[PDB]
């Protein structure tokens, strides 16, 4: 009897295929939620901003209370 | 002249009525750095109620 190399493919491997295909991000979406984000951004900052107003002017009156010093 | 003798008079007011919100919230004030006002604001609250029963 005569033993060699014997043949298999089985699956082929696939011959060529494409792995490449958009994820997550599909184009108009990612912009309702990056200037969404800048809109929350700006909201969320400037009110801090007028309660900073809350200790601003508090922080001025000490020196128009203090006149002995 | 007067404006040193009415400092003497306000700070002994506080020192004969309610003295221990004001000794707890001098150690609020100490213990941080400059924000007088924030991170404080919690023992502000035990201070001015005690006062409130005076004028």
């Amino acid at each position: 009897x005569x033993x060699x190399x014997x043949x298999x493919x089985x699956x082929x491997x696939x011959x060529x295929x494409x792995x490449x295909x958009x994820x997550x991000x599909x184009g108009y979406s990612m912009f309702a939620v990056g200037i969404g984000a800048l809109l929350f951004g700006y909201w969320s900052m400037m009110k801090w901003n007028r309660e900073r107003r809350r200790l601003q002017i508090e922080d001025f009156e000490a020196r128009i209370a203090l006149m002995p010093l | 002249k007067l404006v040193n003798q009415c400092a003497l008079e306000f700070f002994r007011q506080i020192k004969r009525h309610c003295a221990e919100p004001f000794t707890e919230y001098w150690t609020c004030i100490d213990y941080s750095g400059l924000q007088l006002f924030r991170r404080c604001r919690k023992q502000q609250a035990q201070f001015d109620e005690c006062v409130l029963d005076k004028x």
